[PDB]
């Protein structure tokens, strides 16, 4: 910034651009050189995008070049930590973590089932054999 | 089977054998002790109707062994909408006139629900398929099962990944390719209504039926499979229906 | 409804994303993500935003290679991505020079090594970790003519005139690379 002649001194990055903003002729006094002056002035002024804060759930936002990069909590992801990997229990997510069928519900969560030969086990996920040769399993392997 | 290996005795055990008057015939899935699942256009030079045999727990066609166990196919039931000589709804269900002994060597694949499969088999990427059939394009055919793990595709990158072969058959919705296009691997003709299993979370189910493809591994190609998951429907009504006078019956379809 | 287009890879340190086109009218989009052997495995379920985070999915194994595909929704109509490898591809982050402490006749640049998305043990690998050997960084200094060093560490050792001023600039640079070997300069910074 500049105040009533204080331009007499000569120029000086630290009174100027860090104790203060500079502008791009400032900047250029300090350097005096175009591509010193340029590769100063890209990060100078870019301005952190970090500053909306737009990492949600507890994230870290991590300033880049016009942009940043959010570092999620565990159970989060997406470009700002947007997405609950909790609220995912559909059946076209993994088959909702059934062992064989899965059913959707809306409102309420997706129930699971098992094939003819098999019985939905307290966990309410996992199928057990109820006969001796079910279907899709080897004997001799079991 | 080309470029497969031999199905360890025991391990391949809902496989079915389909012979017409004691001479192989084709391949074939059992689903539960009474009904086979196997391919439509394995049946379209049949005569002696009478005459047609399904064969458990095989595993050597060159020695005989007690798993072994023959049944009459009492009935093989067709898609009405089928045309012999084409590739379209290459589906068959056949009752057999006995249930078979349930056994370490001989078990039912898993027939499973529509949307599972679609939803979540239809996205596994390998799957088995297996057979007695050439293990070479036009060469002879094994003596032991063999066995082979093939990757699934989607009809767009099938298709977009395919040399066109002028007036040859359509893909429809009722097919699926897998295999591979360098020439190396792939099921062929003897190998015809045999299964395409899919391993999901400790179990297998049926997935598809070798049902056609340009030649046998050939360079640019991809083998064609039924997909057994527009036929859910079709075959749990069917099973539960009374058996027809004649042994052949067109049931329609939907 | 029409098929996806355009879509592309946005990754820096391997935080990355799929993008792609257009703006959702009456459409809805499911993402998968595979790699050559594996299963398909769904993400951003029935979105109606033009861009899926797939970060999770690919620090699993950066050095595997990716394939997605963009499925849309009033076998549906898809479009699939281009393969993407994240160890060889994926953007270095501008770099920060972490400080700096003159003695006598040199001086010691040190290099902060930024964290990237990978997970492991429940931390944030530096970009060190995973790259390893395979990441150099180049100095860009001049007395406030033009000079260069570069090392496989985090740090700068190089020689000055005391009384005079340097300014520094830093780059991440991964040699091997054929593309995307450098990250941007660093801000500058000076004695
Ligand atoms: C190249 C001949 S071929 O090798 O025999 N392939 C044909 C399809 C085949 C590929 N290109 C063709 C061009 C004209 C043609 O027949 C006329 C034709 C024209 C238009 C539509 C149709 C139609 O099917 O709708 C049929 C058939 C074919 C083919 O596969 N035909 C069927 C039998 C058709 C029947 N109902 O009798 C057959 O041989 N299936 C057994 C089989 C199993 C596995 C594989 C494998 N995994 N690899 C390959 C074959
Ligand atoms: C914070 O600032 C960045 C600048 O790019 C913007 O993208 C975010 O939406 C905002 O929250
Ligand atoms: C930045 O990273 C995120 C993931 C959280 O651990 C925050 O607490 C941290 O400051
Ligand atoms: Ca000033
Ligand atoms: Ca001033
Ligand atoms: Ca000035
Ligand atoms: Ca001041
Ligand atoms: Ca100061
Ligand atoms: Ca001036
Ligand atoms: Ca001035
Ligand atoms: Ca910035
Ligand atoms: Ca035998």
């Amino acid at each position: 910034a500049n105040a009533f002649l204080e331009e007499l001194r000569p120029g000086s990055l630290e009174r100027e651009c860090k104790e203060e903003q500079c502008s791009f002729e400032e900047a250029r006094e300090i350097f005096k050189d175009a591509e010193r002056t340029k590769l100063f002035w890209i990060s100078y002024s870019d301005g952190d995008q970090c500053a909306s804060s737009p990492c949600q759930n507890g994230g870290s936002c991590k300033d880049q070049l016009q942009s940043y990069i959010c570092f999620c909590l565990p159970a989060f992801e997406g470009r700002n930590c947007e997405t609950h990997k909790d609220d995912q229990l559909i059946c076209v997510n993994e088959n909702g973590g059934c062992e064989q069928y899965c059913s959707d519900h809306t409102g309420t969560k997706r129930s699971c089932r098992c094939h003819e030969g098999y019985s939905l086990l307290a966990d309410g996920v996992s199928c057990t054999p109820t006969v001796e040769y079910p279907c899709g399993k080897i004997p001799i392997l079991e | 089977i080309v470029g497969g290996k031999v199905c360890p005795k025991g391990e391949c055990p809902w496989q079915v054998l389909l012979l017409v008057n004691g001479a192989q015939l084709c391949g074939g899935t059992l689903i539960n002790t009474i009904w086979v699942v196997s391919a439509a256009h394995c049946f379209d030079k049949i005569k002696n109707w009478r005459n047609l045999i399904a064969v458990l727990g095989e595993h050597d066609l060159s020695e005989h062994d007690g798993d072994e166990q023959s049944r009459r196919v009492a009935q093989v039931i067709i898609p009405s909408t089928y045309v012999p000589g084409t590739t379209n709804h290459d589906i068959a269900l056949l009752r057999l006139h006995q249930p078979v002994v349930l056994t370490d060597h001989v078990v039912p694949l898993c027939l499973p629900e529509r949307t599972f499969s679609e939803r979540t088999l239809a996205f596994v990427r390998f799957s088995l398929v297996s057979g007695w059939g050439q293990l070479l394009d036009r060469g002879a055919t094994a003596l032991e099962l063999m066995v082979l793990n093939v990757p699934r595709l989607m009809t767009q990158d099938c298709l977009q990944q395919s040399r066109k072969v002028g007036d040859s058959p359509n893909i429809t919705e009722y097919m699926f390719c897998a295999g591979y296009s360098d020439g190396s691997k792939d099921s062929c003709k003897g190998d015809s209504g045999g299964p395409h299993a899919t391993h999901y979370r400790g179990t297998w189910y049926l997935t598809g039926i070798v049902s056609w493809g340009q030649g046998c591994a050939t360079v640019g190609h991809f083998g064609v499979y039924t997909r057994v998951s527009q036929y859910i429907e079709w075959l749990q009504k069917l099973m539960r229906s009374e058996p027809r006078p004649g042994v052949l019956l067109r049931a329609p379809f939907p | 409804t029409v098929a996806a287009y355009n879509l592309t890879w946005k990754s820096t340190n391997f935080k990355t994303i799929l993008e792609w086109e257009p703006k959702p009218v009456n459409q809805v989009y499911t993402v998968q993500i595979s790699t050559k052997s594996g299963d398909w495995k769904s993400k951003c379920f029935y979105t109606t935003d033009t861009e899926c985070d797939l970060t999770d999915e690919i620090v699993k194994d950066v050095k595997q290679t990716y394939l997605a595909r963009v499925f849309s929704y009033p076998e549906p109509l898809y479009e699939n991505s281009p393969e993407f490898t994240p160890y060889l591809e994926t953007n270095l982050g501008q770099p920060t020079i972490q400080s700096f402490e003159q003695v006598g006749t040199k001086v010691n640049v040190t290099v902060e090594d930024e964290r990237t998305l990978v997970r492991r043990n429940n931390t944030f690998l530096s970009l060190r970790d995973v790259f390893g050997k395979d990441l150099i960084y180049t100095l860009y200094y001049w007395k406030s003519g033009k000079k260069t060093a570069k090392t496989n560490t985090n740090e700068f050792l190089i020689d000055v005139d005391k009384g005079e001023n340097y300014c520094f600039s830093v780059q991440a640079v991964i040699p091997s690379r054929t593309v995307n070997r450098k990250s941007t300069d660093s801000p500058v910074e000076c004695m």
